[PDB]
């Protein structure tokens, strides 16, 4: 079996800059290398076949280089929508093998989250559960501490976050943290608070409501 | 133009087998051999095998011999792969990609296979209502909570595909119950919170649940002066 080593799981680059993603083969696959782009929740799209040849609907800023063992996908003038995973692959001999992938991370200017907090809907409250949602919209960079406080008492072990991938237009991340509690435990407390720590904030930002009140 | 349309999300049981289809369209199907590739974990792409659509001759990744079986049916322009004796390490996303001269030039949307002994459950859907607590100047955030479903995936669209800008649909998380839960949000000019309707369309294919949920501003008790 032919090994296709992409040594970088992570490349970081800026809009307008040039990136080279490398891919090394364990032996001479003599030019029969393809590059694939996979954007968040999409299927791969072929970018380049036979090391240097560009497929259709493919912009001229993507080029392919390489002979024998070492291969290189170069993106001249990186664009915001170029966020994706990049995979090489040898089509030299079966079994066809792919590299381990390279995630292109795009650098952008700091941006602070807009923070929104959402109480449980009156109708989930009916079904027995209170799911409190806190939204961090459009921030950069990724690192973000979200802390829940219920009557100014710090919460632990009872929330869950998930984060989107960098947006194709503005390169920002977004996050939702959900505080899950039983309806009974929900209605013993007044103040529900979402406190957000992020580099683009002077000081932590707290979003909060008093239960049942505007 | 060119599209490969795959069979949808499958929820199957250990020890049984799945049949996945891949319909070629916009081109002459018999022109191009069809590949199948496995996407597991997060990133690991694996070549399973090729079937020549013109002859029916298939040849396999030795890692998949026995386990994978390929047939092609020229009249429906559809390629088939059968995965046998399923275990939880066959849970993955499987792609068909046509070969167009030593290159896999167009891929399908992928088929999500989930190997489980559980039944499907359809999601509950609840509004994430806009208010003063969700306004940051001209823009209001609103959304939908898609709770207590299995397996993946659910799809969420806003206003039946018409509201696309400012929409974030988050990765599902796994609750203690073993059931998935995700949120879909959209930020919206607040000028339009009365005049414009906001509806989220949740589609859970494996349970055949469609829900179209109206997101109104919540009941709310106002300060008293
Ligand atoms: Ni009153």
């Amino acid at each position: 079996d032919i090994v296709m080593t992409q040594s970088h799981k992570f490349m970081s680059t800026s809009v307008g800059d040039r990136v080279s993603i490398t891919c090394k083969a364990s032996q001479d696959v003599s030019t029969a290398v393809a590059w694939y782009q996979q954007k968040p929740g999409q299927s791969p799209k072929l970018l380049i076949y036979w090391a240097s040849t560009r497929h259709t609907g493919v912009p001229d800023r993507f080029t392919g280089s390489g002979s024998g063992t070492d291969y290189t996908l170069t993106i001249s003038s990186v664009q915001a929508e170029d966020l994706a995973l990049y995979y090489c692959q040898q089509h030299y001999s079966t079994p066809y093998t792919f590299g381990g992938g390279t995630k292109l991370e795009i650098k952008r200017t700091v941006a602070a989250p807009s923070v929104f907090i959402f109480p449980p809907s009156d109708e989930q409250l009916k079904s027995g559960t209170a799911s409190v949602v806190c939204l961090l919209n459009n921030f950069y960079p990724r690192e973000a501490k979200v802390q829940w406080k219920v009557d100014n008492a710090l919460q632990s072990g009872n929330s869950q976050e998930s984060v989107t991938e960098q947006d194709s237009k503005d390169s920002t991340y977004s996050l939702s943290s959900t505080l899950t509690l039983s309806k009974a435990d929900y209605e013993k407390h007044k103040v529900y608070a979402c406190e957000v720590t992020h580099q683009g904030l002077s000081s932590p930002v707290t979003k909060s409501f008093n239960r049942g009140e505007c | 133009q060119v599209q490969l349309q795959q069979s949808g999300a499958e929820l199957v049981r250990p020890g049984v087998s799945v049949r996945i289809s891949c319909k070629g369209s916009g081109y002459t199907f018999t022109d191009y051999a069809m590949h199948w590739v496995k996407q597991s974990h997060a990133k690991s792409l694996e070549w399973i095998g090729v079937i020549s659509t013109y002859s029916g001759d298939a040849r396999f990744n030795q890692k998949f011999t026995g386990k994978a079986t390929m047939t092609v049916d020229k009249s429906s322009s559809t390629a088939y792969m059968e995965l046998a004796r399923l275990t939880s390490e066959d849970s993955a996303i499987y792609y068909c990609a046509r070969e167009v001269r030593r290159s896999m030039d167009y891929w399908g949307q992928g088929t999500s296979v989930t190997v489980s002994s559980a039944s499907t459950k359809g999601p509950s859907v609840f509004p994430l209502a806009p208010s003063s607590k969700s306004t940051s100047g001209g823009t209001a955030a609103l959304g939908c909570l898609v709770k207590d479903y299995f397996p993946e995936p659910v799809t969420v669209s806003w206003n039946s595909g018409a509201l696309t800008s400012g929409v974030h649909t988050f990765p599902a998380v796994l609750q203690s119950s073993g059931l998935y839960s995700l949120s879909s949000v959209v930020t919206v000019p607040s000028s339009s919170l009365g005049t414009q309707t906001y509806i989220c369309n949740v589609n859970h294919k494996p349970s055949n649940t469609k829900v179209d949920k109206k997101v109104e501003p919540k009941s709310c008790h106002h300060h008293h002066h």
